């Protein structure tokens, strides 16, 4: 998961 | 807005409906290439080709179970555009590079024609 | 093989997928949650869900247009999922992270499960 | 496009  | 994002959600996505095609899950198409039939997903094609998007968004077609190509596309050009559509994968090689290209332009699927031109040139 | 890959051909797969919902082309099934209705494309509810492809791959299921989710399921925490689902963008917050993750363990989406209980584990 |  990341921070788009 | 404040989202996360799964990096593999679009691949494990695509993935997962290549395995629906692989055995035969809610298929609702056959696409029939001079007397070679290929089953797939109706959305799946819409996704990835102009020609789909165009065919099953006209208000009679998109009923339509059973769709002919021009009977001048090459079967296996299909199949590699088919494969490519499901995996992101496109087998291109020197003895089918023409023949996928041409099958591309047909389908309206724009990066697959942009890497052939770049194949074709890098070879002249 | 000696395929080549398009690195965005999945991702833009997905996008064209929520396009066709966001104008309602081709979905195939309306999800009813405590009188909430989500309308989607089976196929793409598969590829996300393992509850739904259980559900997809049923011989009796496969063929309803209606599915009726369990009344102690939100209809917040369903939206959220959906959208996760077509953009593969998670709209988390403390407000909803509770539902999100009932909602995720109910429909058996394991990765958003696992994102759930970190962000609920870093808060304790 | 790449080399996967
Ligand atoms: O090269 C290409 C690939 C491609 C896909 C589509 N598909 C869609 N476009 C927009 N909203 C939904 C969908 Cl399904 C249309 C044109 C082209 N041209
Ligand atoms: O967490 C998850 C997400 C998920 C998706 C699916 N889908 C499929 N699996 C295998 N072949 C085809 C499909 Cl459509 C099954 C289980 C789970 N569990
Ligand atoms: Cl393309
Ligand atoms: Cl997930």
């Amino acid at each position: 998961w990341v921070i788009p | 807005d404040s989202c996360i994002q799964f990096t593999r959600h679009a691949s494990d996505v695509l993935l997962n409906l290549n395995r629906l095609r692989s055995r035969d899950i809610l298929t609702d198409v056959v696409i029939v290439v001079s007397r070679e039939q290929f089953r797939a997903h109706k959305t799946v094609l819409m996704a990835c080709s102009g020609l789909f998007y165009s065919i099953f968004t006209d208000q009679l077609k998109c009923n339509l179970s059973v769709i002919n190509l021009d009977p001048e596309i090459n079967p296996e050009g299909f199949c590699i555009l088919l494969d490519f559509m499901y995996t992101s994968r496109l087998n291109l090689r020197e003895g089918n590079i023409m023949a996928v290209m041409a099958t591309a332009m047909y389908l309206q699927m724009e990066h697959v024609v942009d890497t052939c031109r770049k194949f074709i040139k890098a070879s002249e």
